[PDB]
């Protein structure tokens, strides 16, 4: 069925799951031709593949070439991110193919439901939730990475870099969500919060701020708060 | 010109005889119908006045037999039966037909209705879809379900029709994902067209005894077949063009043929609106699309 707040829980379970989110895979800049007429430009764009429960991101990058001479190139970027995500499933050992994938767009359920019939027993699944995933071009070592590919690549990480260690995958799924909601509400404080204390380091095989326990709760605070003061700004209230 | 004889009547009914109907009163002296005409199927169908439950009926060709009804008080239906000795069934009929206790199937010479709903179906094609070999005509009922319908259980008493499913590994070529689920035509033509059904005679032909299933008896499962043998050709880019003429005359005729307080159950909004407004033969279909507009704007 679908996912929503009252089985959210379910994320965290033993059970394999992926998100697959589609929102980034086909971008363009909208531009004016010379004769005064508008045309498109892809840029590079990437498929947010997520498992929720250990934080694995495999972010496939998709090159601008792979649209050279396509028509209808919104609808073929669902059939594309069904296709490359099948191929991933495919790649991995038996043990670790997901039991569950959900889609963040429910226009990716028929693509998805063809390329997988070869895998009747995983559930392609939509969601109610209004998850901010295609915040994630604004984390700047994941846009850095699919800015500057020169050929279609995957790239894997670990979206909550070692928090795991200190805390569940419940929590954590809750910061990064948090974190994404701030971004896409307010790219440019968002992005000042993360970063004003010069003190405070991203090591080079982390996304995100080493910051203690004490410095996550005050984090936090401060994106609640904006996402709050910019729902006001926004609705005058 | 062939004949039905009914043993008797003893039980108030409404009988149909292909799209015509009557009401028979409870032991009326009523033995059969007359002048049935030669060279097409038929079916002769029932709804007990009491319990409105439940039609049924007989698919059958006068030409592969004779048949006659006859009422079963234990299994309490209008059985059809064949007698086999001809001279025996000969004196039987000329002494119904002789004291007038027969209807005469009432075919004006203008129509050819019936004619155009079954130009395609062959009695040697019921009996592959209905099952039952020991007899040379078919019984549907209303409740009966189909192959697919048991994928998702009597297997003796289903409807074994074509199973058609968009989204299955046949309908799906490996590395055509998108281009086989948004244009069917490889689906149609190769494997229907080619594989299964072998021409599109016997495609129309199940398509049309689909539809008079699901008219006739209300089974929900043939509206279903219907429909998705009408949508595989209107999603299919690629369709003969005698095929999408023919096609198109069959619609008509159902569509005109409907009962007009039927279209909210028999009809599906979605199937129709895409295939006359959004798929590949949306300007293919146009006398379809002309009486459709006309008499049913409403699902529209
Ligand atoms: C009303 O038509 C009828 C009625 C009875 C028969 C016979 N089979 C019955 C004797 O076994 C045949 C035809």
């Amino acid at each position: 069925g679908a996912m929503n707040s009252s089985n959210y829980a379910e994320l965290f379970n033993n059970d394999i799951k992926l998100f697959v989110d589609d929102t980034n895979v086909y971008r363009v800049t909208v531009h004016k031709t010379f004769e005064g007429n508008v045309a498109t430009k892809a840029i590079n764009g990437c498929i947010f593949t997520l498992n929720p429960k250990t934080g694995h991101l495999f972010l496939k990058i998709i090159h601008t070439s792979v649209w050279a001479g396509q028509k209808r190139l919104s609808q073929l970027a669902k059939w594309k991110t069904a296709e490359e995500v099948s191929a991933l499933v495919r790649s991995l050992p038996k043990e670790e193919q997901p039991k569950q994938i959900i889609v963040t767009r429910k226009a990716m359920l028929d693509p998805l439901e063809v390329h997988m019939l070869d895998f009747p027993n995983i559930a392609i699944r939509p969601t109610e939730l209004r998850l901010p995933f295609s915040a994630a071009m604004s984390i700047d070592k994941l846009s850095d990475v699919v800015m500057k590919a020169t050929e279609p690549q995957m790239v894997l990480f670990n979206i909550y870099d070692d928090w795991l260690d200190r805390i569940s995958s419940y929590t954590a799924f809750s910061r990064l969500t948090l974190l994404l909601r701030a971004l896409k509400t307010n790219e440019e404080s968002a992005k000042m919060i993360l970063l004003s204390d010069p003190t405070i380091t991203i090591k080079s095989y982390h996304l995100w701020p080493s910051f203690t326990d004490e410095q996550w709760i005050t984090i936090e605070s401060q994106m609640r708060d904006l996402i709050l003061t910019e729902y006001g700004r926004k609705y005058n209230v | 010109m062939n004949t039905v004889p009914f043993t008797s009547a003893p039980i108030e009914v409404t009988i149909g005889i292909d799209q015509y109907s009557f009401n028979v009163k409870e032991n009326q002296p009523f033995h059969g119908i007359k002048d049935i005409p030669i060279g097409h199927v038929h079916v002769i169908h029932f709804q007990h006045a009491d319990n409105s439950s439940m039609r049924y009926g007989y698919w059958f060709d006068c030409r592969m037999g004779n048949f006659y009804i006859q009422y079963d008080p234990k299994d309490g239906l209008y059985k059809m039966m064949e007698e086999r000795d001809g001279a025996k069934f000969e004196n039987i009929v000329h002494n119904f037909k002789e004291r007038q206790m027969m209807v005469s199937y009432p075919k004006i010479d203008e129509d050819d209705t019936w004619y155009n709903l079954t130009e395609f179906v062959q009695m040697d094609k019921i009996r592959k879809i209905v099952r039952k070999d020991e007899n040379q005509f078919s019984y549907v009922d209303s409740s009966m379900t189909t192959v697919q319908e048991n994928e998702l259980s009597d297997p003796a008493h289903s409807l074994n029709y074509t199973v058609i499913n968009f989204k299955s590994r046949e309908a799906i070529r490996p590395g055509h994902e998108m281009e086989d689920f948004l244009d069917k035509s490889y689906y149609l033509n190769t494997v229907m067209l080619q594989g299964i059904f072998k021409n599109s005679s016997n495609y129309f032909g199940e398509l049309q005894f689909a539809f008079l299933n699901a008219m006739f008896f209300g089974n929900y499962g043939s509206s279903l077949q219907w429909h998705a043998m009408i949508e595989l050709i209107c999603s299919s880019a690629t369709v003969p063009k005698h095929m999408l003429d023919k096609l198109d005359e069959i619609l008509y005729y159902q569509i005109k043929t409907l009962p007009e307080q039927y279209s909210d159950i028999l009809l599906n909004e979605r199937v129709w609106n895409i295939c006359l407004y959004s798929s590949f033969q949306k300007n293919s279909l146009h006398n379809t699309e002309k009486i459709m507009e006309n008499k049913y704007p409403e699902l529209l």
